[PDB]
């Protein structure tokens, strides 16, 4: 229903910092879940960054903490701001949305971002 | 008790010889008989070659202890009384305008069976009548045989008269006396007149080759 | 609450009450012919509910003195309603019975008074007999002694008194007929049942069955009885105590085989000697003399378990009885063979209304809505009930009981109190009786030998001084009336002897000292070898609590025991109700198969001509040998058409009317069509030669001797394969669906076999 | 041995519990599957 | 059809019908209400297909599942074969209950229905905290001990409610209740399954090998469920019915699979065991070989996986028909094989008929659960629509054995009678 | 040699099993094709319907 | 197997007279047909019979007179008897074997 853009990966070496932009078309917003998975050869496809409705901010075990989530309307754009790189991370990062409960969640196009 | 230790099917084997003018016959069988329905299911095969007198000449001469019994005339019966030791029944059997039969036979619980032996001599025939002339239609009447006692020889004589068919569309009434005998001399049962209601059925089989004489028939007595 | 219905219902009767009273007689009977005439004019019965109820009980104060309660008028209502009406025992329910037997008398058709036993039906006939012919309607009592004309002239009255044995094989005995006159039932209209929780709960487990006689086996019974009368008790056979099942042992077996030399037993040639091995083995063990039949004048006439009288007419069946008179030397007769069977449950479900009453029927409360759909009012008492029911006194070992019991039937009769002591065997009785005869004290004893002076025993049993020895006979309907001075000193002392199979059992035999207002001091007496304990008492307390100290001086004060005891009378209840829920499901087959060929046998008899059901049959016969001999998968022209041919002639049309040239290469539609043109010509041609009646009587004796056949044959390999569909749960399959679809199987065939018997007698004769 | 018999009681029931954690892998379903007669002689 | 049309004339059975499928949507509505607090976008973006050594899914695999009725009446069957194998003379309070007669019984099934929502509770804890655990790093919000409790609460109420609609349906409704309810979770799941293997288009060829493969398949189940080792049976307690046909002689059906379907079940859980508890330590070398040896899709996993079933459904066949049991049970009341001393000689034979007849049924169940792998390689279809199995034995199973006891009421209805 | 026999005698016993023969067979293969295809239609169904009709409920 | 005599009557000595016996249940043209008589005390003896075919034999005592006839058609065989004797008053039978031995009910013809 929604367009869907992602912004900020590349080519970075493995100990840097990147700022994923995920800017959208539809400008209501106010939905379920907002996040940001992986889905890399070796596929596992995990949900990287997951934020709710009331920005209860949720990430995995491998990379906790390091990480951060940020929403904003006026210009629907959520940030993955991302720190501390590795080069198991060489994966295409993609942004998701949901609308309710389940409600088929999604995909977009992703950024395959390099790390070696 | 003795044969109403017998209710049960039991074996029959009939053994026949006999002559009629110097020419032999011999014929044998077996089947079963029943007392509680009282019948009797014979298979006879003539084990010799073709018959000199025919098989309706034949059935009264081929076993009367095989009666069904309602409940009151239980004590008027001889033939429960000489059985299992064994009985011996002779007769004298007038053809109407023809000769006669004697007949010479010992019914007795032979082992377990059922055997009856028989040799029969028919004398005073002419060979140009009905009988050795095989007159006879495939069939056998109903009959009531009168049952008397005798206490000089404390036996039963039988009388009857029967009626055979003849192809021309006559019939052959001839006449049975019957002498009937015990072997052991246990507890004699004789009671008086009375009469054994009797009918037949003669048939083959078409699965069997020769010349065989399938009988089937049904007893019952009353009077007593 | 349909109470307050009832005793709204009670108070009109009781306010209409004052114009009758000084209504003179000749006027009430008059009113018998009023309520006749205003019933076939357009009213109700229902809405001649309270004038007859009022004339009921005046009739009944002025006849006999007994002018009814408020709460028998409640009891009246209740049974005209379709409901069972548990009136507590004591409280007149024979005086409540005449209310809606009366109402419903009214309109013509029969009310069957059903009872227990006799003795009850007979004292109920000729005390209600009075009020019944005080307003000019008949009575009908209905026994086993009679004629079948004078049970047609009882069942002809208005109403009929009897007992359920002989209703039951009323209605068989009408289904065996072959005229129609020759029936003794009138068409069913309405049962009051007087102890309902005998009849319709306890004893509607048991099929009434009527088996004419077969062909004499003697040797092999008296071979069997001397074979297993050397047996040696435990070593050779076993004898499960629990439930009465006695086999071999691996000895036994072995013995057996060598005993009657053959080779073994359990092979398929030696059936019947394994047979009759059983059959002779559980005549010796698992049955004992006294206790569940007796020995009259040489023939073994077997006890009730139910109503505690010996019934006479009646045997044992499977070769059990011949193997019974075979152990005692007596004359072993004929072997039976069943003809006809019927079950109470599907017998009294066809009466359009039944009503009944009893003084236990709540414990069981939800059966009768479950089984008849009937509901159990609960109506109360009129006098509080004074009746000293006292608890228990178990003991340890069983002649402990008996001394107690005679050391307190002693000191009541010292003081002149009157004490009935029930039991439930008759040897058992005679051996307290026994134990009266030494310590002195005059006795009645009432067994299942005495019944022939017994109706005269309870009016000595009630008066100062009588000490009475009962077995189940004065258990249910008996009506001890208090002497002179006995009401004094707490009249009726009933001790009981043993814990009888429910609640309702011993409930009312306490209740035979519940008598209104008066009072009674029942009691029970137990052991701990009392065989409902060995039978139904758990492991976990007869050898863990037999460590009392046998001495018996004294009941057992500890709670363990009762425990046991109410434990084991819960599981024999709950034992027999689930078997009375197996088998109700399982007979409600054969209660459709039976209403079926009874129908259809009803009504080949009442037909003026049955030229058309002939006919059909003979129909019905031949398209069945055509579609035999002329199958779809085959294609036409190899159809043998000379084996049908022969068929057609060998059964339905002499030897010489058909040949393959009439038929050879049609369809087998217009092929059967041109046979049963034939058929119907000279079956026409059959008729106008045979007569017009005498060939209506010709078949209908052809067709009533095949149903009859037919049906000996299946009831009986119906009833050989219930037996053997437990076993087939070990596929997983449900095996009631298993035993419905499989008899339904059997039923087509055996109505296939009718029509062809009735073909072939009917066209080759 | 009976005593055998409980272990293999208890042996597939704390194994039906450990397997759980990998209940998004196995998914299967699995069925469930399971007096004396006395007569009256007439006549 | 003309039967059909008989089944939805007749009243009752049309009424009962209609309430079977009424049930059926009561069942469907409550997979679309999820667990009330898990976070469901992870739940279904996580699919990790197949061929993983970790993911080796068998029945389907219960991925893009976790709603409230997910944890199945699967532990009402393991709570039911473990009180099973109890009362064969262990704890014997259940020895008398089942001695007893049926009242007994009642305490019994109650007993199993606590020992159920027992399991349901700590299974639904297990399950949770593995799905949790690997499958998707976070998927509980608000994470921890203290609230893994109310979802394996609300699972655990569910297939209370699940088992409460199956009583429901057994007694007013059709055949089996949990039966008919496993049954509509396996079929309710092809309608995704055709989705996938036509989204995936030997074009037309090889769907009409497979359609034909799956039919014959489908009547080697039928002809080996549906058959009998008659043991012929003698009753010596009554007079052999005067002249009878022996037809329908009475007999002792011994099942050709008496198992049924519950080996395979817990050959799957001895199976996949080892894995989940040495997926714990972490990754050794050890381990990668265990995942490698437990995968049941190569050909050291296939050959320990039928050996498992084998042994497993001998076992349990001995367990569900008992010969010991039957034979006492016939020497107690009657019966003898024609030719056999009832007391031991009577259960060696039925044990070594059960034997040979065990082997059969043991190599069919065998095949029927190695199928799936051998049509995923050699079919080229989406590696989840795995046909055979449990999922295959038990909806023939089911269907069978309702129809059969839908139209037995179609013969109370047509009694004849001889006139018409 | 007891497998020698012993699978001899499972043959043997294959030889007495009642198996369903081709008439009932086909019948039961038809019955138990047409209950899964109509409630795999059945539940495709009622999955669309109450799929769509939460779908406006959200 | 049903046969039904009929057409007797009282008769003074001399009107002719015939008799009808209508078989059922079997075809007269494959099976021998017979007629007796007796009479009341005097044993049931012979008359007459045809046999399956084209002759027949009477006995000697009534010959000239009596005519054992047949309708196949109609299942029925006849038999005319041609100016009444009084030794003729009897009651007369139709016989057949078809397996078993079957009468009629008897029919009664007196000459008076
Ligand atoms: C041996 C064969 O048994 C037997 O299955 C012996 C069983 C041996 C083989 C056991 C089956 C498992 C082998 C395959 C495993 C998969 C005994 O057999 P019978 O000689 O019949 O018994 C002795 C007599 O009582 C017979 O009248
Ligand atoms: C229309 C298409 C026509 C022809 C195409 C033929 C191609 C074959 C299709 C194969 C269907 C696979 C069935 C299947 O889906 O495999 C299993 C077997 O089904 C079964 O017996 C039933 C499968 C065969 C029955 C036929 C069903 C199709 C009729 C519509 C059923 O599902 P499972 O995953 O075991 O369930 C486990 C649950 O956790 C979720 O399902
Ligand atoms: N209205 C009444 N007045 C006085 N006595 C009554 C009345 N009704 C019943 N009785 C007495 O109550 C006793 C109960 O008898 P019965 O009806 O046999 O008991 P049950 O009701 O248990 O059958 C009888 O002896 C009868 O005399
Ligand atoms: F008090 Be009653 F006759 F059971
Ligand atoms: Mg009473």
């Amino acid at each position: 229903q929604v367009q869907l853009v992602e912004t900020g990966g590349g080519l970075v070496q493995p100990g840097g910092s990147l700022r994923l932009s995920c800017g959208a078309s539809g400008s209501i917003f106010n939905m379920y879940a907002m996040g940001w998975y992986r889905q890399a050869p070796g596929k596992r496809r995990e949900v990287v960054a997951r934020i709710a409705t009331d920005d209860s901010t949720m990430y995995p075990d491998s990379v906790k903490g390091r990480f951060t989530i940020s929403r904003d309307n006026a210009k629907n754009t959520v940030y993955l701001q991302m720190n501390s790189l590795k080069p198991e991370d060489t994966a295409v990062y993609y942004c998701y949305y949901q609308r309710t409960v389940m409600s088929q969640p999604y995909w977009g196009q992703g950024t395959q971002v390099t790390v070696s | 008790k003795g044969e109403e230790l017998f209710t049960g099917v039991v074996p029959i084997l009939v053994e026949l010889d006999g002559d009629v003018n110097g020419h032999k016959f011999s014929v044998s069988g077996e089947g079963e008989g029943d007392a509680t329905y009282g019948k009797l299911t014979l298979k006879f095969i003539c084990t010799t070659g073709k018959l000199p007198v025919p098989w309706p000449t034949l059935v009264t001469t081929f076993v009367q202890c095989f009666s069904r019994y309602p409940d009151h005339m239980k004590r008027h019966d001889f033939f429960k009384s000489a059985m299992p030791e064994g009985y011996v029944q002779e007769r004298t059997i007038s053809f109407k305008d023809d000769g006669n039969y004697k007949t010479r036979a010992e019914v007795k619980f032979e082992g377990d069976t059922l055997v009856n032996r028989i040799e029969l001599k028919g004398i005073d025939f002419k060979e140009d009548g009905n009988i050795l002339g095989h007159k006879l239609e495939y069939n056998y009447n109903s009959h009531n045989v009168y049952i008397t006692a005798d206490k000089q020889k404390n036996g039963i004589k039988a009388n009857f008269k029967i009626r055979h068919n003849i192809e021309d569309g006559s019939v052959q009434l001839a006449d049975h006396y019957q002498q009937n005998t015990p072997i052991g001399d246990g507890p004699v049962l004789l009671p008086d007149n009375h009469y054994l209601s009797t009918q037949s059925a003669l048939s083959k089989d078409p699965n069997e080759k020769r010349d065989h004489m399938v009988l089937l028939e049904f007893v019952t007595a009353a009077g007593i | 609450r349909t109470l307050n219905r009832y005793e709204k219902i009670a108070n009109d009767i009781d306010a209409i009450r004052g114009d009758y009273e000084n209504l003179s007689d000749d006027a009430l009977k008059h009113k018998t012919i009023e309520f006749k005439e205003r019933l076939e004019k357009g009213a109700t019965t229902d809405d001649l509910l309270v004038e007859a109820f009022a004339v009921v009980r005046e009739a009944s104060r002025r006849v006999t003195g007994m002018f009814p309660f408020k709460v028998q008028l409640m009891g009246g209502v209740a049974l005209h309603d379709g409901n069972i009406a548990e009136m507590k025992t004591g409280e007149g329910k024979t005086l409540t019975s005449t209310l809606p037997v009366y109402l419903n008398a009214l309109t013509g058709k029969g009310v069957h008074v059903v009872t227990v036993n006799e003795y009850l039906a007979s004292r109920d006939a000729e005390q209600m007999g009075k009020i019944f012919e005080f307003l000019g309607l008949t009575v009908g009592l209905n026994l086993n002694s009679m004629s079948k004309d004078e049970k047609r002239e009882a069942y002809a009255a208005d109403i009929t008194y009897s007992t359920n044995n002989e209703l039951g094989f009323d209605y068989l005995r009408d289904n065996m007929v072959l005229y129609k006159e020759q029936m003794v039932q009138r068409p069913l209209h309405f049962a009051v049942i007087d102890e309902v929780d005998s009849i319709l709960i306890d004893e509607a487990r048991t099929p009434l069955i009527i088996s004419g006689q077969a062909a004499k086996s003697t040797k092999l019974y008296v071979q069997a009885n001397a074979f297993v009368r050397t047996l040696k008790a435990e070593k050779d056979y076993t004898y499960d105590i629990k439930t009465k099942a006695v086999q071999l042992t691996e000895e036994g077996m072995t013995k057996a085989e060598k005993a009657f030399g053959i080779d073994n037993l359990f092979d398929v040639k030696h059936v019947a000697l394994n047979h009759h091995i059983n059959q002779a083995l559980k005549a010796h063990v698992a049955m004992q003399k006294d206790v569940d039949y007796v020995v009259e004048d040489g023939q073994v006439v077997i006890v009730d378990s139910f109503t505690g009288r010996l019934m006479k007419g009646r045997r044992y069946s499977e070769g059990l009885h011949q193997a019974i008179e075979a152990k005692e030397g007596l004359e072993i007769q004929n072997e039976s063979m069943t003809l006809a069977t019927i079950t109470f449950q599907n017998y009294f479900r066809m009466y359009e209304k039944l009503a009944g009453m009893t003084g236990t029927a709540k414990t069981e409360e939800e059966e009768f809505r479950n089984i008849y759909n009937m509901q159990v009012v609960t109506i109360p008492t009129n006098r509080p009930v004074v009746r000293d029911d006292r608890p228990d006194l178990i003991y340890r070992t069983m002649e402990g009981k008996f001394k107690a019991v005679a050391e307190d039937v002693a000191q009541r009769y010292m003081t002149g109190q009157p004490v009935l002591v029930g039991t439930v065997a008759v040897e058992t009785s005679e051996l307290i009786s026994k134990l009266l005869k030494n310590k002195g004290i005059p006795h009645q004893v009432l067994n299942a030998k005495n019944h022939e002076r017994e109706a005269q025993i309870i009016e000595e049993a009630g008066q100062k001084g009588a000490v009475t020895i009962a077995t189940n006979m004065a258990g249910r309907g008996t009506d001890i009336k208090l002497g002179e001075g006995v009401k004094e000193l707490g009249g009726l002392a009933v001790v009981g002897t043993e814990r009888h199979e429910s609640r309702r059992i011993d409930n009312q035999l306490r209740g035979r000292s519940g008598r209104q207002g008066d009072p009674g001091i029942t009691q029970f007496y137990l052991s701990m070898e009392d065989e409902l304990m060995r039978r139904f008492g758990a492991e976990r307390t007869m050898a863990m609590l037999d460590r009392f100290g046998m001495d018996d001086s004294t009941p057992i004060q500890s709670k363990m025991v009762s425990r046991a005891v109410e434990s084991s009378q819960k599981r024999v209840e709950g034992n027999n109700f689930d078997s009375r829920k197996q088998l109700l499901q399982y007979d409600d087959v054969l209660r459709q198969q039976r209403e079926v060929i009874y129908k259809q046998r009803f009504e080949v008899i009442d037909s003026e001509n049955l030229r058309e059901i002939v006919e059909n049959m003979i129909k019905s016969s031949l398209e069945r040998a055509i579609a035999a001999y002329t199958p779809r998968e085959e294609l036409p022209e190899e159809w043998k058409l000379d084996g049908l041919v022969d068929l057609i002639n060998t059964t339905y049309l002499d030897e010489g009317a058909l040949e393959k040239s009439d038929i050879f290469g049609k369809e087998p539609d217009e092929m059967l069509e041109l046979i049963m043109d034939r058929i119907i010509t000279k079956y026409n041609e059959k008729e106008e030669q045979f007569g017009k009646e005498q060939m209506r009587e010709f078949e209908k004796v052809i067709v009533l001797r095949a149903v009859d056949s037919k049906w000996m044959d299946h009831i009986d390999a119906m009833d050989q394969l219930r037996q053997g569909i437990h076993l087939r749960a070990y596929a997983q399959t449900n095996p009631l669906r298993e035993y419905q679809m499989e008899g339904f199987a059997m039923f087509e065939h055996m109505i296939e076999s009718i029509e062809d018997e009735v073909a072939k007698f009917v066209m080759k004769a | 041995a009976k005593k055998t018999a409980i272990a293999i009681a208890v042996a597939l029931a704390g194994f039906a519990t450990v397997a759980s954690y990998a209940q998004y892998e196995d998914g299967c379903s699995g069925e469930l599957e399971r007096d004396s007669p006395h007569s009256y002689h007439s006549g | 059809f003309r039967t059909i049309s008989n089944f939805m004339r007749v009243s009752d059975i049309r009424n009962k019908i209609i309430f079977t499928l009424l049930m059926l949507i009561v069942f469907r509505i409550g997979t679309f209400i999820p667990v009330p607090s898990v976070n469901t976008d992870v739940l279904k973006l996580q699919d990790q297909l197949n061929a993983f050594g970790v993911l080796n899914i068998f029945c389907g695999g219960a991925l893009q599942n976790f709603s409230i009725f997910a944890m199945g009446v699967m532990p009402y069957i393991t709570a039911s074969i473990i009180v099973q194998l109890l009362q064969m003379d262990v704890v014997p309070k259940f020895a008398e209950w089942s001695k007893q007669g049926e009242m007994g019984r009642r305490k019994l099934a109650q007993f199993t229905r606590y020992f159920t929502i027992v399991l349901g509770f700590i299974q639904a804890l297990g399950m949770s905290y593995g799905f949790n655990n690997l499958a998707g790093g976070m998927l509980i919000q608000n994470p921890g001990i203290g609230t893994y409790l109310l979802i394996a609460v609300v699972l655990t109420a569910g297939t209370a409610f699940l088992m409460w609609l199956g009583e429901q349906i057994t007694a007013k409704g059709v055949g089996n209740g949990i039966s008919i309810i496993i049954f509509a979770g396996i079929v309710s799941g092809i309608p995704t399954i055709l989705n996938q293997i036509y989204a995936q288009t030997l074009n037309i060829v090889r769907l009409l090998l497979v359609a034909l493969a799956v039919v014959a398949v489908i009547v080697g189940v039928i002809y080996i469920q549906q058959a009998f080792r008659k043991i012929p049976i003698q009753y010596a307690k009554r007079l052999e019915g005067r002249n009878p046909v022996g037809g329908h002689s009475t007999h002792l059906p011994l099942k050709v699979n008496p198992a049924g379907v519950i080996p395979v079940i817990f050959a799957v859980s001895f199976l996949i065991a080892p894995p989940t508890i040495a997926s714990f330590f972490g990754t050794n070398d050890v381990t990668l070989w265990i995942r490698r040896t437990f995968d049941y899709t190569h050909p050291v996993g296939m050959t320990i996986y039928v050996v498992l079933i084998i042994a497993f459904t001998y076992f349990y066949a001995f367990v569900q028909v008992n010969p010991e049991q039957m034979a006492d049970n016939l020497k107690k009341q009657g019966g003898y094989i024609p030719g056999i001393r009832p007391g031991k000689n009577t259960q060696e034979y039925v044990t070594r008929i059960l034997y040979r007849l065990t082997l059969v049924g043991s190599l069919f169940l065998a095949f029927i659960a190695v199928l799936p792998v051998f049509f995923v390689n050699f079919a080229n279809l989406p590696p989840s629509a795995q046909i055979g199995g449990t999922s295959l034995l038990i909806v023939v199973g089911v269907a069978l054995e309702t129809m059969k006891q839908l139209e037995s009421q179609l013969v109370k209805r047509h009694y004849r009678g001889f006139i018409k | 040699q007891r497998v020698t026999n012993f699978f001899k005698e499972v043959v043997r016993e294959l030889k007495k099993v009642s198996w369903p023969n081709r008439k009932e067979l086909v019948n039961y293969t038809a019955v138990v094709l047409a209950t899964v295809a109509f409630f795999t239609v059945f539940f495709a169904v009622i999955d669309l319907g109450i799929s769509q009709l939460i779908r406006l409920v959200f | 197997v049903a046969l039904v005599e009929s057409g007797g009557a009282l008769v003074q000595p001399g009107g002719s007279l015939r008799l009808s016996c209508a078989a059922s249940g079997f075809p007269v043209n494959r099976y021998s047909m017979r007629w007796y008589r007796q009479a009341p005390g005097k044993e049931r003896e012979w008359v007459a019979g045809m046999s399956a075919g084209d002759r027949s034999s009477y006995e000697d005592s009534v010959k000239g007179r009596f005519t054992i006839s047949r309708d196949d058609a109609r299942n029925t065989v006849y038999l005319q008897m041609n100016s009444l004797k009084p030794e003729d008053t009897a009651v007369y039978y139709c016989n057949v074997n078809v397996g078993f031995e079957y009468w009629g009910q008897g029919t009664q013809v007196t000459v008076s």
